């Protein structure tokens, strides 16, 4: 549905 | 006009607050609540690799026009982002802010960032969705050099010069920070792993891939160099103005949102330009999950539509995988693509197998198979030919994961076959077993059809299901469809 998060540090 | 520190946030954030009860998730699908308790300044952590602290940057870089498209931006995200651009970025690099407003229900919440340095605001008499809006802006910049960034973004140390270090050095180079991630519900800033790249699977969304052991292997002389990336996310990149004109801009058919970072990611690998994300350059962004605002024609009906037009203009024959793998898209017109496909040829772009191979290598060709093969089960028991040909019985044993007599097919036939042999009803009275015989198309007693959510076996014009209860008592019978655990069978792809 939307750009996903990157994965954090 | 005023310094952005002169600017009054109290007064113009206040002037949209959550109020008492309201749901904070509301109007931007992240919590206004909290986006609005930050100072338009509020320091954020240096999420950069220490190897980027120990840089000076090119000194004669080119000045640029960052265009930020919005439609209904919580106010305190919108100056936040602004404020990040001016503080952030060295002065003399900053033509102008370019504000594109797209038919915003408000249009105060552009209005008033007029009065800020350096701040231009374009409103939109109509929606026009964020390709449209982009070019708007783009088509209105008077710099050498494109920054486009999202309305809640916040840009970090020294953001700016690697990007356009790269753009300088190259024109054809279309360059992106890592994207921080800013959170959602408490707006705390975190970094972002710098291990990734952008990517896509066959339904042509945008996801991150995680760096193969030998793609991070081959970095360990230089952690912050530039990562070449199949795809850019859409929220944060730099593009030469020239070289933006020339490839073709946005496809101005594309509507609201969805697909453009994968249209303009394929054209530039494929028209001789390149993709990279760049280390040192870091600004935070707010990934939400869903989308707060309307899509005139259906949000699903749009992403498809636009997807589409990417998808048949670049992929050639792989494009068929898309739709393999999203058969719904099938089902929405496009419009007209000749200007796009013209585009293309004129500027000799290569295959899509050029790119597969040597862009996304890592992407791997979909595995088909026009039929089911493999065991029906019920719970932890396997439909079994016990070892009998035609004219035996059948059974079920406990599954044993091994194919042999517990692998069948469902044809398009309508049978129940093992090898050479089909599941044939030989006598309808409820009650009876059923047998193996050799598969005919024409025998009407060997069709079955999958029911209830594909969880029973009827044979085809009668009401009798394959039941296991007899399977102590002389093997699977046909009996009146009803509630039995002994007539629920999962098929399970081998
Ligand atoms: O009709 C629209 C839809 C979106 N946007 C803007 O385009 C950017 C990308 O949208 P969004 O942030 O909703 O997508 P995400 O980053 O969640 O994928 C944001 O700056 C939006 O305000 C716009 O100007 N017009
Ligand atoms: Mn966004």
């Amino acid at each position: 549905s939307t750009t996903p998060a990157p994965t954090t540090k | 006009k005023v310094r952005w520190p002169d600017f009054n946030q109290e007064a113009y954030v206040g002037g949209t607050m959550v109020r008492s009860g309201q749901d904070p998730y509301a109007r931007n699908k992240f919590n206004q609540v909290e986006s609005d308790k930050l100072r338009m300044d509020r320091a954020i952590p240096d999420t950069r690799h220490d190897q980027c602290q120990r840089k000076q940057w090119r000194v004669d870089l080119p000045a640029t026009s960052v265009v930020i498209t919005f439609h209904n931006e919580a106010r305190s995200a919108l100056l936040r982002t602004v404020v990040s651009v001016l503080k952030k970025s060295p002065p003399h690099l900053i033509k102008e802010i370019i504000l594109v407003d797209d038919y915003s229900n408000d249009p105060e919440d552009g209005a008033l960032l007029g009065k800020i340095e350096k701040v231009r605001v374009l409103r939109n008499d109509r929606r026009e969705g964020l390709m449209r809006s982009r070019v708007r802006g783009a088509d209105a910049a008077q710099a050498k050099v494109l920054t486009f960034l999202d309305s809640h973004c916040e840009c970090n140390e020294h953001w700016l010069e690697p990007l356009l270090e790269r753009v300088a050095e190259d024109r054809t180079r279309v360059v992106s920070p890592i994207a921080d991630v800013i959170n959602m519900d408490n707006f705390q800033y975190v970094g972002a792993s710098a291990d990734l790249k952008g990517g896509f699977d066959w339904n042509l969304v945008f996801k991150w891939d995680y760096m193969t052991p030998e793609q991070r292997r081959s970095r360990q002389g230089n952690p912050v160099a530039p990562i070449k990336t199949p795809m850019i996310a859409g929220g944060a990149f730099v593009m030469d103005k020239f070289y933006f004109e020339e490839l073709g801009k946005y496809d101005m058919m594309m509507d609201v949102w969805g697909g453009e970072n994968l249209e303009i990611s394929f054209r530039v690998w494929q028209c001789g330009g390149s993709l990279e994300i760049i280390p040192c350059s870091r600004v935070g962004h707010v990934f939400r999950k869903q989308h707060p605002y309307t899509f005139p024609g259906g949000s699903g009906t749009v992403f498809a539509r636009n997807t589409r037009r990417a998808a048949e203009v670049w992929m050639d024959e792989y494009k068929n995988f898309y739709y393999a793998a999203v058969p719904s898209a099938r089902n929405v017109p496009y419009g007209n693509i000749q200007s796009r496909l013209e585009l293309r040829k004129k500027l000799s772009c290569k295959p899509f197998k050029w790119y597969l191979e040597n862009v996304y290598p890592e992407l791997r060709v979909p595995d088909h198979q026009d039929i089911a093969f493999g065991a029906l089960q019920q719970g932890t028991n396997c439909l079994d030919t016990l070892g009998h040909f035609a004219d035996g019985v059948v059974g079920v044993y406990e599954c044993h994961n091994a194919g042999g007599n517990q692998e069948w097919a469902l044809t398009k036939e309508k049978s129940v076959k093992h090898m050479d042999l089909c599941l044939t009803v030989v006598d309808r009275a409820p009650g009876s077993l059923i047998k193996l015989q050799g598969c005919r198309e024409n025998d009407s007693r060997q069709k079955w059809e999958q029911i209830e959510g594909n969880s029973k076996l009827r044979h085809v014009g009668s009401n009798l299901c394959l039941d296991s209860r007899t399977a102590k008592s002389g093997g699977l019978s046909v009996e009146v469809c009803g509630p039995a655990l002994s007539q629920q069978w999962k098929f399970t792809l081998n």
